C-alpha cells in the first residue's frame, strides 16, 4: 500500500 | 605597501560616504524680497535638525548651475505674496523651475510668504487690477481667504498642468513669526520619500 | 484513471509555468543593473529559491505516488529531502524579509534610510541561506528507504524521515509547524496590515491593498494543508496515513508547490517597471 | 545720433565680416576629405574601472605622464589615480563639495579645483610633511568657475560664469589679465599646445580666440544654435572643436575664421557634454546626455564608434598625452579607461 | 552716455576682427588633413597596438 508520503 | 595605502584610502572614503548618506539636501530658490533666509530659524549653506534627521540647505548667491542640484530631496521655492506687480514674474519663474529638464523628478515645496502683508493689503484690493480673472472668484476674512486661495490656485494650476505624478508641489502660507516651517519641510520630505518608496518597492 | 490524468496534467502545468517564470525573473534581474534595488535582491533570492523548490520537490514527489515505489537511491533520497527543506525555508524567510523591508520603508521612510542598504540586504540574504542550510541538517541524516513487498512479489521502498523516537519526531514536526508556518504567517499579516493601514490613512491604493490581501491569502492557502497533514501524522500516523495516502497528499503537495508558481507573478509580472525590463530584454 | 551711427557702423562691419568669410569659403572640408579612406568601426573596450567616488563625477584631467590622473566628484573628494594599477595615490578633501572643474599641473607638483565657490584652489602634491596642502586660493571671479588649465607652476587660466576669463599669477594671487567680450556664461576652455593662445566657449553660442600676452580677443565664431558646453584645440593648434546643447559639434579653423564641418545625426537629440581629440587629431570623441560616448571621424564627420558602458550622463572625458587611453567620467560615479 | 562707449567698443572690436588676414578654407582643410596623415601612424586609438605594448592589458 506504500502508505504515507515524504514530509515536503 | 602602495596597495595597503590604497585600501586605507578606500576605507576612509567608504566611512565618509556612510556619514554623507545620512543628510537630506535641500535647494533654496527665490527672488529678492522673498524672505528666503527667514524661512528657517536656524554658494551659501545652512543646517538644521528635526526629529534626529539632518537637513542641509543650499542657496546659490540660474539655468546652467541648476544641474548640480538634480539629486536633492526637495526644492524650496519662496514667493512674495505681499505685492502683485512681481507675482507674474514669480509665476513665470516657478513655471521655468517646474518644467526644467533636470528637475523633472524633484518635488517643490512652495512657500507663499508675508501672508500677513497680503491680508493687510486685501482688507485695507488691487489684486483684480493685476489679474482680471480674479473677478467673481469663489472658494479669517472671506475676501482674504479668497485672495489666498486664488494665488495658491494660480501656482497649483501650473504645478498640476504637468508632472505625471513624478513630483508634486506642496503649497504653504507662512509668515515671519511662523516657526513651523522646519516641521513642514520635515513632513513634506517624509511624504516625498514615502512616495519614492512606494515606487521603489514595487508596491505601486 | 481520470484522477491520475488530472494529477500529472496539473503537475506539468504548474511545473512548466513556475520554471519559465522563475527563469525569466532571474534573467531580467541579473541583466538590468538599473533594476537592482534592496527589494530586487530579495526578489532574485525568491526566484532562485522557487526554482530550487520546483526542481527538487515536484518531479520527485509525483513518481513515488504514481509508481507507489521509491526507485531512486539513498543518496538521491537524502539530497532531495535536504533540498526540499532548504528551499521551503529559504522561500518562507525571503517572504518574511520582503514583508519586513516593505513595512519599514512605508512606515518609517526617513528612519529606515539608516539601515535599508544593499549591504544590509546582502547580510540578510546570506544569513537566511546559512540558517536554512544549518537547520535542515537532520533530513539527509534520517532519510532512508524503508523496503516492503507488493502483491506481485516485487521490491519496493518508502524514502521516509523518522527520528529514533516518536516523541522527538513530534517535537521536530511541532518545531517546523511553528517556524515555517505560524510565526512567519503572523509576521506577514502584521506587516502587511500595518502597510495597508498607513497607505489607506485612491483607486490605485485600494488595488495595492487588495494585492497585499491576496499575498497573505495565497500564502495561507498554499501552506496550511501540508503542515496540518504533517502535524496530524506526527500525532497519530495511522489515521493520517490511511486517510491521505495517494491522491489527497499529492494534491496537497501541489497546492503547496503553487506558492512558487504564484510568487513571481505577484511580485514581478504585475509591475510596470518589470514588464518594461522584460520587453527591453527579450525580443 | 551717435548711438544710431555706431549701431549702423556695427551692422556694416558685421556684413563686411560675413562677406569676407563668404569670399574665403571657396570649398568644403567634406569635399576636400572625400577621397580619404574611412577609419572603420572603432572597437574600443573598457580596460579599467575606477571605483571609490560616491557621487556624480564632473571633471577629470590627465597628468603629463599618462599614468596619473585626477578626478573631481560632488562627494567633496578629489582623488588622484594610478591608472595602471587602479591604486589611489591621494585623496584630497575639498572645502566645498560643489566643484565643476579640475586641472593637473604640467610639472605634476600641483592640482587645481573649482566650482560654485567662485574660487580656484591650488593643492601642493610634493610637500615635505607627506600630506597634500593648499598653496593659494585664487579669488576674484563673481560667478562659478567652469574650467581651469595650468600654463606652468605659476600661471593658470580660468573661465567663469561671469562672462569673463582670467589669467592668474599664483605666487602673488592676483589676476594678471582679464578677458572680456562674451555675453553668455563661459562653459569651457582650451589652451593651445604652444600656450600662446586659448579658446573659450560660452552659453551665447559663441567661441572666442584670445591672446594670452596681449589680453585681447582675436576672433569670434558663432555657428552654433545653442549654448556651447565643451571646447578643445586640434593637436596642430590651428583649429578647435565645440559641443553644444543643440546636440551638434562644429570644427572651426583659426586661419580660415569660420566653421569647417558639423557632426550630427538625426537619432542624436541630446546635448554634447565634453569633447576631446586623439593623438593624430582625426578622431573626435564626444560625451552626450544619452549616457553614451560617440567617436567622430573629424575629417569625414562619420560616426565611427560608441563607448557604451556608463549608466548615467557622461560629464567628462580626456585623452592621454601619449594617446594610449581615454578616460570617461559619469554621474554613475565611475571612471572608465578605454583601449 | 555709457551705451555710446559700449557701442564704440563693439565698433572697435569688429574693426579689429575685420583687419585680420584670412587664408582659403581649402588650404586650411588641406593643412589639417596633411597633419592627420602625417601623424596618423603614431595614434594608438585609430589602430590598436598589440597587448605587448598596451599598458592597460
Amino acid at each position: 500500500d506504500y502508505m504515507g508520503w515524504m514530509d515536503f | 605597501a602602495a596597495v595597503e595605502r590604497s585600501k586605507m584610502i578606500d576605507r576612509n572614503l567608504r566611512e565618509d560616504g556612510e556619514k554623507a548618506r545620512r543628510t537630506l539636501r535641500l535647494l533654496l530658490l527665490g527672488a529678492d524680497n522673498s524672505g528666503k533666509s527667514t524661512i528657517v530659524k536656524q554658494i551659501f549653506e545652512t543646517k538644521f535638525q528635526v526629529d534626529k534627521v539632518n537637513f542641509h540647505m543650499f542657496d546659490v548667491g540660474r539655468r546652467k548651475w541648476i544641474q548640480c542640484f538634480n539629486d536633492v530631496t526637495a526644492i524650496i521655492f519662496v514667493v512674495d505674496s505681499s505685492d502683485y506687480n512681481r507675482l507674474q514674474e514669480a509665476l513665470n519663474d516657478f513655471k521655468s523651475i517646474w518644467n526644467n529638464r533636470w528637475l523633472r523628478t524633484i518635488s517643490v515645496i512652495l512657500f507663499l510668504n508675508k501672508q500677513d502683508l497680503l491680508a493687510e493689503k486685501v482688507l485695507a484690493s488691487k489684486i483684480e487690477d493685476y489679474f482680471p480673472e480674479f473677478a467673481r472668484y469663489t472658494t479669517e476674512d472671506p475676501r482674504v481667504t479668497r485672495a489666498k486661495y486664488f494665488i495658491r490656485k494660480e501656482f497649483v494650476d501650473i504645478s498640476t498642468a504637468s508632472g505625471d505624478g513624478r513630483h508634486i508641489c506642496y503649497p504653504h502660507f507662512t509668515c515671519a513669526v511662523d516657526t513651523e516651517n522646519a516641521r513642514r519641510i520635515f513632513n513634506d520630505c517624509k511624504d516625498i520619500i514615502l512616495q519614492m518608496n512606494l515606487r521603489e518597492y514595487n508596491l505601486v | 484513471e481520470w484522477q491520475p490524468a488530472v494529477q500529472i496534467l496539473l503537475y506539468s502545468l504548474i511545473f512548466l509555468l513556475s520554471v519559465l517564470g522563475n527563469t525569466l525573473v532571474i534573467t531580467v534581474l541579473i541583466r538590468n543593473k538599473r533594476m537592482r534595488t534592496v527589494t530586487n535582491i530579495f526578489l532574485l533570492s525568491l526566484a532562485v529559491s522557487d526554482l530550487m523548490l520546483c526542481l527538487f520537490c515536484m518531479p520527485f514527489n509525483l513518481i513515488p505516488n504514481l509508481l507507489k515505489d521509491f526507485i531512486f537511491g539513498s543518496a538521491v533520497c537524502k539530497t532531495t529531502t535536504y533540498f526540499m527543506g532548504t528551499s521551503v525555508s529559504v522561500s518562507t524567510f525571503n517572504l518574511v524579509a520582503i514583508s519586513l523591508e516593505r513595512a519599514g520603508a512605508i512606515c518609517k521612510p526617513l528612519q529606515s534610510r539608516v539601515w535599508q542598504t544593499k549591504s544590509h540586504a546582502l547580510k540578510v540574504i546570506a544569513a537566511t541561506w546559512c540558517l536554512s542550510f544549518t537547520i535542515m541538517t537532520p533530513y539527509p541524516i534520517y532519510s532512508n528507504l524503508v523496503p516492503f513487498t507488493k502483491n506481485n512479489n516485487q521490491t519496493a521502498n518508502m524514502c521516509r524521515f523518522l527520528l529514533p523516537n516518536d516523541v522527538m519526531q513530534q517535537s521536530w514536526h511541532t518545531f517546523l509547524l511553528l517556524i515555517l508556518f505560524l510565526i512567519p504567517g503572523i509576521v506577514m499579516m502584521v506587516a502587511y496590515g500595518l502597510i495597508s493601514l498607513e497607505l489607506y490613512q485612491l483607486m490605485a491604493k485600494k488595488r495595492v491593498i487588495r494585492m497585499l490581501i491576496v499575498i497573505v491569502v495565497l500564502f495561507f492557502l498554499c501552506w496550511m494543508p501540508i503542515f496540518s497533514a504533517n502535524a496530524w501524522r506526527a500525532y497519530d500516523t495511522a489515521s493520517a496515513e490511511r486517510r491521505l495516502s495517494g491522491t489527497p497528499i499529492s494534491f496537497i503537495l501541489l497546492l503547496s508547490y503553487t506558492s512558487s508558481c504564484v510568487n513571481p507573478i505577484i511580485y514581478c509580472f504585475m509591475n510596470k517597471r518589470f514588464r518594461l525590463g522584460f520587453m527591453a530584454t527579450f525580443p | 545720433s551717435e548711438l544710431d551711427q555706431l549701431r549702423q557702423e556695427a551692422e556694416q562691419l558685421k556684413n563686411q565680416i560675413r562677406d569676407a568669410r563668404k569670399a574665403c569659403a571657396d570649398a568644403t572640408l567634406s569635399q576636400i576629405t572625400n577621397n580619404i579612406d574611412p577609419v572603420g568601426r572603432i572597437q574600443m573596450r573598457t580596460r579599467r574601472t575606477l571605483r571609490g567616488h560616491l557621487a556624480k563625477i564632473y571633471a577629470m584631467h590627465w597628468g603629463t605622464d599618462s599614468r596619473l590622473l585626477v578626478s573631481a566628484s560632488q562627494d567633496g573628494k578629489l582623488i588622484i589615480w594610478d591608472s595602471y594599477t587602479t591604486n589611489k595615490v591621494h585623496a584630497i578633501p575639498l572645502r566645498s563639495s560643489w566643484v565643476m572643474t579640475c586641472a593637473y599641473a604640467p610639472s605634476g607638483n600641483y592640482v587645481a579645483c573649482g566650482g560654485l565657490d567662485n574660487i580656484c584652489s591650488i593643492y601642493n602634491l610634493k610637500t615635505r610633511e607627506g600630506n597634500v596642502r593648499v598653496s593659494r586660493e585664487l579669488a576674484g571671479h563673481t560667478g562659478y568657475l567652469s574650467c581651469c588649465r595650468f600654463l606652468d607652476d605659476n600661471q593658470i587660466v580660468t573661465s567663469s560664469g561671469d562672462t569673463t576669463c582670467a589669467l592668474w599669477d599664483i605666487e602673488t594671487g592676483q589676476q594678471t589679465t582679464t578677458f572680456t567680450g562674451h555675453t553668455g556664461d563661459v562653459m569651457s576652455l582650451s589652451l593651445a599646445p604652444d600656450t600662446r593662445l586659448f579658446v573659450s566657449g560660452a552659453c551665447d553660442a559663441s567661441a572666442k580666440l584670445w591672446d594670452v600676452r596681449e589680453g585681447m580677443c582675436r576672433q569670434t565664431f558663432t555657428g552654433h544654435e545653442s549654448d556651447i558646453n565643451a571646447i578643445c584645440f586640434f593637436p596642430n593648434g590651428n583649429a578647435f572643436a565645440t559641443g553644444s546643447d543643440d546636440a551638434t559639434c562644429r570644427l572651426f579653423d583659426l586661419r580660415a575664421d569660420q566653421e569647417l564641418m558639423t557632426y550630427s545625426h538625426d537619432n542624436i537629440i541630446c546635448g554634447i557634454t565634453s569633447v576631446s581629440f586623439s593623438k593624430s587629431g582625426r578622431l573626435l570623441l564626444a560625451g552626450y546626455d544619452d549616457f553614451n560616448c560617440n567617436v567622430w571621424d573629424a575629417l569625414k564627420a562619420d560616426r565611427a564608434g560608441v563607448l557604451a558602458g556608463h549608466d548615467n550622463r557622461v560629464s567628462c572625458l580626456g585623452v592621454t598625452d601619449d594617446g594610449m587611453a581615454v578616460a570617461t567620467g559619469s554621474w554613475d560615479s565611475f571612471l572608465k579607461i578605454w583601449n | 552716455t555709457a551705451s555710446i562707449a559700449q557701442a564704440r567698443k563693439l565698433v572697435e572690436q569688429l574693426k579689429m576682427e575685420a583687419n585680420i588676414d584670412r587664408i582659403k578654407v581649402s588650404k586650411a582643410a588641406a593643412d589639417l588633413m596633411a597633419y592627420c596623415e602625417a601623424h596618423a601612424k603614431e595614434d594608438p586609438l585609430l589602430t590598436p597596438v598589440p597587448a605587448s605594448e598596451n599598458p592597460f592589458r
